[PDB]
């Protein structure tokens, strides 16, 4: 670590702001160095090639860098980790926040959003139909398991196949192969209301201590008066959510649902949504998170709660609806699945061989990935059917499709108090040109909004891509990060290497199917930044390797600061946070004795 | 003594006396959630 | 003979109406996924 | 007097 | 020193395993024990009313807790109703009907972080067979003690092999004993602790519907309330006698085993779930120690044939002999991973001894008694269950079944489906299913009606089929999950303090 | 007047011959005091 | 026909050569064998010699166990 | 007479079924091309 | 007898199919794209 710091810190003078590109590329380098140890000969150094190509491109991107540095610096970065154990290589994920953070800007942040939120996409109708069929099948199977095999209230169409009608009458399960096969019987399906919308699941979601964007009439009140040429409107309306909630003369949860059902959201003339730069992200340009007005924020949080509480539990691949123990156990089982558990015409002559429990065992090969700008690639066509299905389930209409119809005719601005506009007088928001930090008429989604529906659609797409060729997979998906273990039955008389080489063929054959499915749904599975492994997969920024979790001990030690997370300077809270940080470091792979002494 | 047929037969034929028993035990004998223990099955069958 | 041909002619109509129902459902799904609020 | 306001001790804002 | 009288936990680690990278298939590999999966506390709720507002459920929870803790007499119920009327306006009778009975686990309440990096516990084999403390009851929970001890042993083995790459040359066995003489203390309990103060200044000024719920039930009629009251009085475990409680334990155990098999069949990576370690809780050990063998086996056979009824009917499999052969050919053809629960529960020394004393199982499948093959024991139990159920059905004794679900109407639909499957099985068994009506593309209600008509016609026309009885089922509907019913039966068993059922010239 | 009612309820719960500070805590959590505390706990910083 | 996340095709480009050197250095062979492989890889006429060297190294790795 | 009319009716019904199948097949294989955002100008 | 029943039933089914076709035409004619 000391050598790594010494090597990288030399780049800051010569390479001013591009150093954070290398600092971000550090983690893919660790993943590649771990990947170069797997048994399969094709997967050795397959991601390291792309990582090194990216580093060479970075190091040959300027005249100062060319005449002061060279591509030989990649060798210096690499040589400090060659011939080292797995734990030492995997430990450098704790070196993420120890290099500082880059200086952000509003125009640079909005340029990428404009670039990747204005493009027109081509979608396949059949693929969406099959994904919807898998969606309905998973819901039906979940309700069956929950209520002991009884189907939920369903009204099949007239053109339903005899197999589906027989399954409904007999109250039997449906496999995804049947769902893809008889996918035309799910086209006109129509659920009935069996879940009652509860508006009092959590009373504290309407009073979160957050900030709200001002109404569109006075949008520039975010910038302080010290940075604006003119003077803002004298109307004194609070932008924080707490005071707005306190000063609400009329309020009942029914009105939020009535607002989102009765068509009011599209007729509101005072709706404003504004981005805000994200802190402590060391990408060369920081991330963005959006905030809306009061009513729309309440509607959004209600929709998220409704979708997550009830429908989310029907899927077994959601990581956001499982407790600590259940999620840990499932992840450990999936990781262990990656290692074999047993090393070793006349007068037809047959010899009795001592078969060992059918002589076939299941082994899996792992594929972990994240999509390119997951939130920006969605469209209304992709999610309209699933929103309608959820509406039918809940007995209401057009609540879960509130995002795109509202956003398609709105303007977004990156609101930073120290990046004011150059206006001399107040100007209506929709009058500024399509440049600077304005996004006009967006199409895609927003980071952190209706993410549960996107997760369900992604799970359905993964299952369709698996069924499309015949392989079997088990997945774990949260937002963008998805880890899929492709399982295959192989003879148990073989050896380790041959079994792994057998499963690698299924993985490389399923990767193209997943790419085609995601391209059909409008997304794009980037070809060179997908982690195919035989032992490891990454989830929640942690690596699972042959059933064991590689340690990250120094990350919980780097946050043992004196005045740590204290509202006011007090000894009790600081000592509590120190003890918590040291306990976390101990349970991440630090020695208990030295951890206690250092604490 | 694998199954203990010798022990039971000798107990039946010869005089009754205390019998000390030893047998092999390896990694295969372990069960998923059961303590490692050994006892002749044939002796149990004969006794019952 | 006559009864058999009548039964076959009747049975063709169920297939035709199933095709019509499938077309209607396809158009309905297209309308749902295309038309805005 | 409201003298219970302390300046922030850790980074919590973008640079 | 203790002569084996001191409870302990047994932990074992093999000899020559490379901890770092497993380049060879390891037979001792297993999923570690991350802690007890705590069950939801919302499962202890009677599903009489389809939709209830949150204040009503809060009042029900308050009444449940108060009656569990401070007594269950009439005065305690009046005080609980007085306190619960703050959040919902429930009549005393409706509250008495709708509040379940609480246990120790209900009160015991307690991004994601791993408990520890898992290094050498993938191979550790652990057992609590020799560990048991008598002080456990409903007042004091002892699952936490067991969880703490297993986790501490796991952490000790994790720390010992922290800096060495290989496991070693010899197997490592460790006993985790406890110092029960000082720390472990028996707890007394006085159930009736009357209050001293009096609720006098409590008013009811609140009116918001999300804070207060006046008239919590709207759609419920008076006839519906009377029906619900009668049904609740029917299944009240308090007024049942000992034999009924033991029978309920056995029926719930059989249903749990069957449902676990059915749900575990679907799962993809089942072979890896079966090797996973877990605590002795929710492992059915205690009821297996205190259930009735004959009723459990008969119910298991009935559940098996009920599951296979439609497949038997579609294939026209007739006769008491061909059905058994087909069922067991199917059972042996499929993966043996689905028998995990039964195979594990039958391996306990006390469970195996109790089953063996009755002649159902004998130590025949291996050289040593303590390591009998699990799959063979499970198949033998299944064979005995099927044979017993079919022989008893032909002999003419009814079958008792419990249908448990959290919703009443779903429970009724499940009862109808169960009756339809049983009628299909009866048609198969009586060797009259070859000429029966076709049951393709029909709902279960239509199948039930058609099979009822066919069976009545065949019985009336021909008087040979006397052993075939349509009303051979006694189905009891419960408005809760099966786990809640089993726990309630076990709790009443412990409270009543009734022992489990226990069952010369030839010697000389 | 919520404070007086809360103290009186807690005293009625605990002022008995045996004190159970956990059952009373659960009952208060399920009562109005639980939602009162949940709502009032949204402000956690001195600045806000 | 090019490389992707699924496979590494040995070629003569600088990134591929660096990746091959790194994967040879991280192998579990003897130090002399790794050094000899590195020197033999540094002198390659075209992609065919690189592919042959990679095949030989893969065979040696397989036979190492 | 009867056979001739049966054959003719079968032929016309087959033609109608073929047309319906053509319509269904052409509907199913559809590429949906969404429009692009930005300032209307 | 039988012929009249055949005529009535066939005419009724043909009219029902024609009504369904007209409904389909009306439904497609209401698409916002068209
Ligand atoms: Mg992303
Ligand atoms: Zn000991
Ligand atoms: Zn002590």
């Amino acid at each position: 670590g000391n050598n790594l710091w010494e090597v990288i810190d030399k780049l800051f003078p010569i390479m001013g702001e591009k150093t954070f590109d290398v600092i971000s590329l550090l983690e893919p380098l660790a993943l590649s160095l771990i990947q170069t140890h797997d048994p399969v000969k094709q997967l050795r150094g397959a991601f390291l090639n792309h990582v090194l190509s990216e580093m060479e491109l970075i190091f040959e991107s300027g005249e100062s860098i060319r005449e002061f540095l060279s591509v030989d610096y990649i060798d210096k970065i690499l040589d400090i980790f060659n011939e080292s154990t797995i734990d030492e290589i995997a430990e450098i994920f704790s070196f993420f926040r120890t290099f500082g953070h880059p200086p952000l800007e509003a125009s640079i942040a909005a340029e990428k959003v404009r670039k990747y939120m204005y493009i027109e996409k081509q979608l396949k109708f059949d693929t969406v139909n099959k994904c919807h069929a898998i969606f309905c099948t998973i819901i039906i199977n979940g309700y069956r398991e929950r209520h002991g095999g009884q189907w939920p209230p369903v009204t099949l169409p007239d053109h339903a196949h005899e197999f589906i009608i027989n399954a409904y009458g007999s109250n039997s399960a449906i496999s995804y192969e049947n769902a893809v096969d008889y996918y035309q019987s799910f086209i006109g399906i129509k659920f009935n209301k069996f879940i009652e919308p509860q508006l009092d699941e959590d009373l504290t979601i309407y009073m979160k201590d957050k900030a709200l964007s001002p109404k569109k009439s006075n949008w520039d009140t975010v910038y302080p008066a010290s940075n604006l040429l003119y003077r803002t409107n004298a109307s004194n309306e609070s932008r924080r959510l707490v005071e707005v909630f306190i000063a609400d003369s009329k309020f009942d949860p029914h009105q939020i649902l009535d607002y989102v059902e009765s068509g009011d959201w599209l007729d509101d003339p005072e709706f404003n949504i504004s981005y805000s730069l994200k802190e402590k992200e060391i990408k060369q340009e920081g991330r963005l998170f959006a905030k809306m007005t009061y009513k729309m924020r309440a509607t959004q949080v209600l929709s998220e709660t409704l979708l997550a509480n009830n429908i989310g539990k029907f899927f077994q691949e959601n990581g956001m609806v499982k407790g600590e123990i259940e999620l840990l156990k499932r992840l450990t089982t999936i990781s262990i699945s990656g290692v074999p558990r047993y090393n070793e015409s006349k007068k037809f002559e047959f010899k009795s061989t001592d078969i060992y429990n059918d002589g076939y065992e299941t082994v899996s090969c792992f594929l972990t990935t994240d999509l390119k700008k997951y939130c920006l690639n969605w469209r209304y066509e992709s999610t309209a059917l699933f929103g309608e299905t959820c509406n039918q389930i809940f007995g209401l209409n057009k609540l879960f499709n509130w995002l795109h119809p509202r956003l398609e005719g709105s303007t977004i601005y990156v609101g930073d108090p120290y990046c004011p506009p150059s206006d001399k007088e107040h100007i209506s928001l929709e009058d500024h040109p399509d440049s600077g930090f304005y996004v006009h008429n967006p199409r895609g989604g927003i980071e952190g909004f209706c993410q549960k529906l996107w997760t369900l659609i992604s799970i359905s797409a993964i299952h369709l891509a698996a069924v499309r060729i015949g392989v079997r997979v088990t997945a774990m998906v949260q937002g963008d990060n998805q880890a899929i273990a492709v399982t295959t039955r192989v003879p148990n008389n073989y050896d380790y290497r041959i079994k792994k080489e057998i499963v690698y063929k299924d993985v490389v054959r399923f990767f193209d199917s997943l790419r085609e499915v995601m391209d059909d749904l409008g997304h794009e599975l980037k070809l060179n930044e997908t982690i195919i492994s035989s032992k490891m997969f990454i989830y929640s920024k942690r690596i699972y390797y042959d059933g064991r979790i590689l340690p990250q001990a120094l990350k919980a030690l780097s946050r043992c600061v004196f005045w740590s997370e204290t509202v006011i300077d007090e000894t009790r809270s600081a000592s509590s946070n120190l003890a918590t940080s040291f306990a976390k470091a101990i349970e991440n792979g630090y020695s208990p004795v030295l951890g206690y002494a250092c604490s | 003594e694998g199954a203990g047929a010798m022990l039971a037969c000798y107990d039946a034929t010869l005089g009754p006396a205390i019998n000390y028993y030893n047998s092999g035990l390896n990694i295969t004998d372990v069960i998923g959630q059961r303590e490692l223990k050994i006892f002749p099955s044939e002796v149990s069958l004969v006794g019952k | 003979d006559l009864k058999k041909m009548d039964e076959s002619h009747r049975r063709l109509i169920e297939n035709q109406r199933e095709q019509l129902s499938l077309i209607t459902s396809l158009i309905s799904n297209l309308k749902i996924m295309t038309e805005r609020g | 007097v409201s003298d219970i306001l302390y300046p922030e001790c850790h980074l919590n804002s973008p640079i | 020193s203790s002569d084996g009288t001191n409870p302990y936990t047994w932990m074992y680690l093999p000899g020559n395993i490379k901890i770092g990278s497993a380049e060879t298939g390891v037979s001792s590999l297993r999923v570690p024990y991350f802690g007890s999966v705590t069950d939801e506390r919302s499962e202890a709720q009677l599903g009489y009313i389809k939709n209830l507002s949150k204040p009503a459920k809060a009042a029900i929870r308050i009444a449940m807790i108060y009656t569990w803790a401070f007594g269950n007499d009439e005065i305690s119920w009046m005080e609980a109703s007085q306190i619960a009327q703050t959040r919902a306006n429930f009549t005393l009778d409706s509250l008495k009907i709708l509040t379940p009975v609480a246990t120790s686990t209900n009160l015991s309440h307690r991004k994601f972080s791993s408990t520890s990096l898992i290094r050498v516990s993938r191979f550790i084999t652990m057992s609590n067979d020799n560990m048991s403390i008598k002080e456990a009851n409903e007042t004091k929970d002892t699952n936490l003690i067991y969880q703490q001890i297993m986790l501490t042993g796991l952490s000790v083995f994790e720390y010992l092999f922290r800096l060495k790459e290989t496991t070693g040359h010899n197997p490592i066995v460790m006993h985790l004993h406890i110092e029960d003489e000082c720390c472990i203390k028996e707890s007394f309990n006085d159930e009736h602790i009357n209050p001293e103060s009096t609720l006098e200044l409590i008013r009811y000024p609140e009116s918001n519907e999300f804070i207060y719920d006046k008239d919590p039930l709207k759609d419920v009629d008076l006839s519906k309330l009377m029906v619900i009251k009668d049904h609740s009085y029917t299944i009240d475990m308090n007024y049942w006698d000992d034999t009924d409680i033991i029978h309920a334990i056995s029926i719930c155990t059989a249903i749990t085993i069957a449902d676990t098999m059915s749900q575990l069949d679907r799962d993809n990576l089942k072979e890896i779930i079966v090797i996973a370690n877990d605590d002795d809780i929710n492992s059915l050990i205690t009821e297996f120690l205190t259930l009735d063998i004959l009723v459990f086996l008969k119910t298991f056979g009935g559940l098996l044939v009920n599951q296979f009824a439609y497949t038997l009917y579609s294939l026209k499999i007739e006769g008491r002999d061909l059905i058994w052969d087909y069922i067991m050919r199917t059972l042996r053809d499929t993966s043996h991973s689905i028998l995990k629960v039964l195979s594990n529960a039958l391996s306990h020394p006390k469970v195996f001894k109790r089953f063996w004393d009755c002649g159902v199982l004998n130590p025949i499948y291996g050289p040593n008694t303590a390591s009998q093959d699990q799959i063979k024991l499970a198949l033998s139990i299944c064979e005995y269950a099927l044979d017993l159920f079919m022989r008893e059905w032909l002999n003419g004794v009814s079958l008792e079944i419990y249908i448990c679900d959290s919703d009443m109407e779903v429970a009724n639909d499940r009862k109808q489906a169960f009756i339809s499957r049983h009628l299909s099985f009866v048609c198969c068994l009586a060797e009259i299913a070859s000429f029966g009506p076709n049951l393709l593309n029909l709902t279960y209600l239509e199948r039930l009606d058609l099979l009822k008509q066919y069976l009545e016609l065949n019985i009336k026309e021909d008087p040979t089929l006397k052993y075939v009885q349509i009303s051979g089922l006694l189905i009891k509907s419960f408005p809760s999950t099966v786990t809640y019913v089993r726990k309630t039966a076990i709790k009443y068993l412990r409270i009543r303090g009734i022992s489990p059922p226990e069952v010369n010239i030839v010697k000389t | 007047t919520m404070i007086e009612e809360d103290e009186e309820l807690a005293e009625f719960l605990m002022d008995r011959k045996v004190i159970l500070p956990r059952v009373a805590h659960d009952i208060l959590d399920n009562s109005l005091t639980g939602i009162r505390n949940a709502i009032a706990g949204m402000l956690d910083t001195t600045k806000s | 026909n090019e490389s992707n996340a699924t496979r590494l095709i040995p070629k003569k480009v600088s990134s591929t050569m660096r990746s091959l050197v790194a994967v040879i250095s991280n192998s579990n062979l003897s130090q002399s064998t790794k050094q000899s492989y590195i020197n033999e890889l540094k002198h390659c006429k075209n992609d065919e010699e690189v592919s042959e060297l990679m095949d030989m190294f893969n065979e040696d790795v397989n036979n190492c166990q």
